[PDB]
DNA sequence: ATACCCCCCCTTCGGTGCTTTGCACCGAAGGGGGGG
């Protein structure tokens, strides 16, 4: 009742809107009328030029352009709770409210810009739906109904979600019971009309897609949809579901099967052997279910990260031994030319930033790399990059350098040059080596540093174990420098296949088209 | 009592609405013991769901600081105000202040509590408290008072400033005065016994008239380090045609660069291993060519009407340089930041006390923070920066993907 | 039933900026899970 109500305006320039109503629907009378004798939905004169769409459904009140017309409200949540972030509690109680949204009064400047005409027009003193603020209004309600409480003790344990309120406490069971019990009147006082507490629930709970038990919790179980035929739609569906079970059950792969959306929601495609047997091998993974656990303060996060080989991670964060928290995987692909080195320290980031998402503190790591391989890398590269703290862990495959590029010149190997070209307004690679081993070649769909990835890859191909090139580009310098493994050129793949056959190879720059040094000839033929 | 100067936007963009960024769970217990306190005295109220403003926050930990203290992300709120200290009140760039022996920092932003601050304004400066795994919605406050950290605050407070420290400029008009933001600048040339002094006398000073303020940096003893050509006996083609192409690259710095006769010195298909002899010709333009480079560039000049770009390359074993220039090819200043004592202990960390470096002599020299354009990935430094920032300046940083293979200020 | 918002997950566009003409890159969208 005593609930001060919040401004409610608008985005400047022009009134509420202005849409015709209709009063005839499938009756619908009665509905609204009881709340005018407690003040819910009041009647209003017939001077509203406010007119709002009116629905009922069995009320979805239309306001497809009051939404688009309403001042721009901040955002109330950022996200959603994850059971491994809560506390070992042992009472535990929800008291959902009802519905929420009519014990909550609206402002009352801003009645008379929203009305319902059912012949006469309505008023309303409450909280409509499809509104922009309503979950932002009532939340921001809810804890000023709350913060008495939780200030009189902080012992209990109180979070909220939407229109829910779960109670979790250390003490026994009747006196959870009293505690829940004056939280209940609390609220009352407020005028919040919550269901019985014959009516609260007692664990398991279920939650948001999450069943919680005294000790354990996991997702709701779930099936994998099978069908003979598989359309576009119902594989990304597929991927979907195992994105989300990928939360708990270790080692989920999920790629290889989404590199077949790649191909486009009715549309129908065929399968792959692959997509076959790896959703035969998620089912049996997926048909003993497992059991997560509940955080511990007296104790720390140590994570684990193995490679499942293409650019795919695991994570497995947990406090005890064999006694997982959660459990994730990172796949995404940024960018063209990456090593494992450089995914290893996208994984160890977004591991950490979730981390401190969820309980709010950093793991220390374990990787399976050796310590003097991290020092030789992050003293080579040129950009900065950082590992928070991290111990070795012997655990196959292991991530390490394939090839090293050298950065001295070396004797007893040949120096060769490379060059190309192609038309600005189709392109050639042409090159003269110290004795004049010349390798020219057309191709198509080329440009200058197409051939020049060419003329790389061909001065590998006729070179011995060790040499030294010359090159006219930075290009090639800033592709190959990386030392990269995967790239979608299928000719860098060659050529770093070929850099990982040889033992040791230097490179070299000089200004293209200014006939210095070697760049005479190879800017001849070419 | 005190009155306060109304704030106004420039019609036709919007106010902050950035995001605010996941804290550590220490900082949010201490931002929560802060943020209460500074409630408690009027400084901050609480707002409901109605304010669609938001700005960041976080605690950091003060250089020798037994306690923590607040920071609030206010770049996109000076990046909408930039006019209101550009035409309002614009205090004169001491051009002594980079040529005077020493001087010292003092964070007086405190004395920015005490004004209270505009009606219209005190709505855009709400900043959101975060929560240990979203249980609750931030707790979204409102500043009532100037705010520490606001570019436009020292704009309304120097008046006051002013009044306070004539005293003190009448009696010592040898001292140079500089307020950037929270934090003052007061340049002297007196010894290491009598500039501590006299900073002393100054803080007892402002302490005689109710205003509290809780290192010794050198704006002389900057150098540029210019860029020089290895020199030796005997050469190679591999050296003599990394000499070429770097007289190349410098030749875009410097204008009268040339290399005509060592390109044609080199005309056959050699061996990079071999050696290679070097003509007199060579000598004198090698001569010339390092003439040329220990000279600073001719020309150089400074326009404050444009921003401060400064570029920062890591040239490994616990060093980096940074280049601050505003028009291409023509640099205004370079450094060379080395420390080997924090390359054991971190990296990033390296970057940011970098960074603070590069801001603190470009406040000191040329009065505006530079735009940097760090060497390191957008999540890995927003993750990480603040657990290593000490100084209640934010500057604005924007990640270059483009790889700087060229790195010829240092081989 | 058909409209409404939050984190996560992917794939596929557009635009940026030369590294200037392909290319590497990143942000915004379009579906999926969870639902509210
Ligand atoms: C089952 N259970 C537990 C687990 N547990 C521990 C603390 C709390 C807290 F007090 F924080 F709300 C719980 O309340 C919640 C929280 C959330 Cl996100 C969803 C749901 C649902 N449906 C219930 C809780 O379920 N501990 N002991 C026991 O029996």
């Amino acid at each position: 009742s005593p609930i001060e109500t919040v401004p409610v305006k608008l985005k400047p320039g022009m009134d509420g809107p202005k849409v015709k109503q209709w009063p005839l629907t499938e009756a619908l009378v009665e509905i609204c009328t009881e709340m005018e004798k407690e003040g819910k939905i009041s009647k209003i004169g017939p001077e509203n030029p406010y007119n709002t769409p009116v629905f009922a459904c069995k009320k979805l009140v239309d306001f497809r352009e009051l939404n688009k017309r309403t001042q721009d409200f901040w955002e109330v949540q950022l996200g959603i709770p994850h059971p491994a972030g809560l506390k070992k509690k042992k009472s535990v109680t929800v008291l959902d409210v009802g519905d929420a949204y009519f014990s909550v009064p609206l402002d009352e400047d801003f009645r008379k810009y929203t009305a319902f005409t059912i012949p006469i027009r309505y008023q309303y003193n409450v909280l409509p739906q499809g509104w922009k603020g309503s979950p932002a209004i009532f939340q921001s309600s809810m804890t000023k109904i709350l913060e008495p409480f939780k200030k009189q003790n902080p012992d209990i344990v109180i979070y909220q979600y939407i229109d829910d309120l779960y109670v979790g406490s250390d003490l026994e069971i009747g006196q959870h019971r009293t505690k829940i019990e004056e939280l209940r009147q609390h609220l009352l006082r407020w005028g919040l009309t919550t269901p019985d507490k014959k009516h609260q629930k007692e664990p398991p709970f279920l939650w948001m897609g999450y069943e919680l038990h005294p000790d354990k919790w996991t997702v709701q179980p779930i099936v994998l949809p099978e069908k003979d035929s598989w359309t576009v739609n119902d594989i990304q569906k597929l991927v979907g579901k195992l994105n989300w079970a990928s939360q708990i059950y270790p080692g989920i792969k999920v790629r290889q099967l989404s590199k077949l959306l790649r191909g486009t929601l009715t549309e129908v495609i065929p399968l792959t052997e692959e997509a076959e047997l790896e959703l035969a091998e998620n089912r049996e993974i997926l048909k003993e279910p497992v059991h997560g656990v509940y955080y511990d303060p007296s104790k720390d996060l140590i994570a684990e990260i193995q490679k499942q080989g293409q650019g795919q991670w695991t994570y497995q964060i947990y406090q005890e031994p064999f006694k997982n928290l959660k459990t994730g995987k990172y796949a995404r692909m940024r960018g063209a030319h990456t090593n494992d080195v450089k995914q290893l320290t996208e994984a160890v980031q977004k591991i950490t930033t979730e981390s401190i998402v969820i309980w709010g503190k950093t793991p220390k790591f374990k990787l399976p790399i050796q310590k003097e391989t991290w020092e030789t890398w992050w003293t080579e590269y040129w950009q900065a990059t950082w590992i928070p703290e991290w111990e070795f862990v012997n655990t196959p495959p292991l991530v390490k350098l394939w090839y090293q590029l050298e950065k001295e010149p070396i004797v007893g190997a040949e120096t060769f040059y490379v060059d190309g070209a192609a038309n600005r307004e189709l392109g050639k690679a042409g090159y003269v080596t110290n004795k004049g081993r010349q390798k020219v070649v057309p191709l198509t769909n080329t440009t200058n540093q197409k051939t020049e990835l060419q003329a790389i890859y061909l001065a590998l191909q006729d070179s011995g174990l060790e040499v030294n090139i010359v090159t006219n580009s930075q290009y090639a310098l800033g592709i190959i420098q990386a030392q990269p493994d995967k790239s979608e050129s299928e000719l860098v793949n060659q050529i770093i296949e070929q850099l990982i056959k040889k033992e040791k190879v230097y490179l070299a720059w000089v200004p293209a088209h200014k006939g210095i040094g070697g760049n005479e000839q190879v800017d001849k033929l070419v | 009592p005190i009155e306060t100067v109304p704030v106004k936007l420039k019609p036709g963009m919007d106010g902050p609405k950035v995001k605010q960024w996941p804290l550590t769970e220490e900082k949010i217990k201490a931002l929560v013991e802060i943020c209460t306190e500074m409630e408690k005295e009027g400084k901050i109220s609480k707002i409901g769901p109605e304010n669609p403003y938001n700005t960041p926050v976080f605690a950091i930990k003060k250089k020798d600081s037994t306690k923590w203290r607040k920071l609030v992300d206010f770049r996109e709120l000076n990046k909408r105000t930039q006019d209101f200290w550009e035409v309002q009140l614009g205090i004169p760039h001491p051009a002594g202040l980079k040529k005077k022996k020493s001087v010292t920092v003092l964070d007086v932003g405190d004395a920015y509590f005490s004004v209270p601050l505009d009606e219209d304004f005190r709505k855009y400066t709400a900043f959101t408290i975060p929560s240990i795994n979203n249980k609750t919605p931030g707790i979204r406050y409102q500043y009532n008072v100037l705010p520490q950290g606001w570019k436009g605050s020292p704009a309304i407070f120097q008046s006051s400033m002013t009044k306070i420290l004539e005293p003190f400029k009448k009696q010592n008009p040898d001292i140079v005065i500089y307020q950037y933001m929270d934090d003052l600048y007061v340049g002297s040339d007196l010894e290491i016994g009598q500039h501590r002094t006299k900073i002393e006398e100054l803080r007892q000073h402002l302490l005689r008239w109710g205003l509290t303020t809780p290192y010794e940096l050198h704006p002389d003893k900057w150098t540029v380090q210019p860029i020089v050509l290895p020199e030796k006996d005997s050469w190679t083609v591999n050296d003599i045609q990394k000499l070429v192409g770097k007289l190349n690259w410098a030749s875009q710095i410097y204008p009268g660069i040339k290399v005509r006769q060592l390109s044609k010195l080199l005309r056959g298909t050699k061996a990079l291993t071999e050696v290679i002899p070097l003509t007199e010709e060579a000598e004198l333009e090698l001569a010339e060519n390092r003439e040329i480079l220990k000279e600073p560039v001719h020309g150089v000049y400074y326009d404050p009407s444009k921003d401060l770009i400064a570029e920062i390359q890591k040239q490994g074993q616990g060093q980096w340089t940074y280049q601050i220039y505003q028009e291409p090819f023509k640099n205004l200043k370079t450094g060379k930041y080395a420390r080997m004592r924090g390359a054991h202990t971190n990296d990033v960390k390296q970057l940011t006390e970098a960074v603070q470096k590069i801001t603190t002599e470009s406040i000191v020299i040329w009065g505006k923070t530079p735009k940097f354009k760090l060497p390191i990935q957008k999540e890995t430094w927003e993750t990480w920066w603040t657990e290593y920032w000490q100084a209640t300046w934010i500057p604005e940083w924007e990640f270059v993907n483009t790889p700087p293979l060229v790195k010829l200020w240092y081989q």
